[PDB]
């Protein structure tokens, strides 16, 4: 309940739309283009993109910083 | 065809080799498995059908159109229960990638044969 100390809420992880429909780039060929570095270790799949932050690209379950 | 395809994702259902969402189908095409790919046009969608044309174009694949999205999901149980009867809430779906493993059976030969033309 609510008591003297107040409480800070969980994560509420907003719900993104058209995400799936971001990966590759929809061109007039059927080539495709994606925005994010894959990912050639082998603990995240050959289909595991990274993050897309504003300095650097981050894995999944990896858990791995690949830097610059 | 239909009867068919009910029986060919049945088999997929029994043996496991179905991937659902269309996330799971750009996977299975990225990691170079993908055997039978079904689709949905003249449906609900505005853009999502491009896409879904653009990305299920690339190599090896045989096309079967479906006319309705929400009536997709009843023939691979999404939400499978109350079986006398109808199902409470099924989403639809636009893509699922058919991993069949078995390619023995009674009209698995027909089926691939129809999909050789
Ligand atoms: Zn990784």
């Amino acid at each position: 309940k609510s008591y003297t100390t107040p409480k800070k809420n969980k994560h509420k992880r907003k719900k993104v739309k058209l995400a799936v429909l971001k990966y590759y780039k929809v061109d007039e060929n059927g080539k495709i283009s994606r925005l994010r570095r894959e990912c050639p270790s082998d603990e995240c799949g050959a289909g595991v993109f990274m993050a897309s932050h504003f300095d650097r690209h981050y894995c999944g379950k990896c858990c791995l910083t690949y830097c610059f | 065809v239909n009867t068919a395809l009910q029986e060919v994702l049945k088999t997929a259902l029994i043996h496991d080799g179905l991937a659902r969402g269309i996330r799971e189908a750009a996977k299975a095409l990225d990691k170079r498995q993908a055997h039978l790919c079904v689709l949905a046009s003249n449906c609900d969608e505005p853009m999502y059908v491009k896409l879904v044309e653009a990305l299920c174009a690339e190599h090896q694949i045989n096309l079967i159109k479906v006319d309705d999205n929400k009536k997709l999901g009843e023939w691979v149980g999404l939400c499978k229960i109350d079986r006398e009867g109808k199902p409470r809430k099924v989403v639809g779906c636009s893509c699922v990638v058919v991993k069949d493993y078995g390619k023995e059976s009674q009209a698995k030969d027909v089926i691939e044969e129809y999909f050789k033309c």
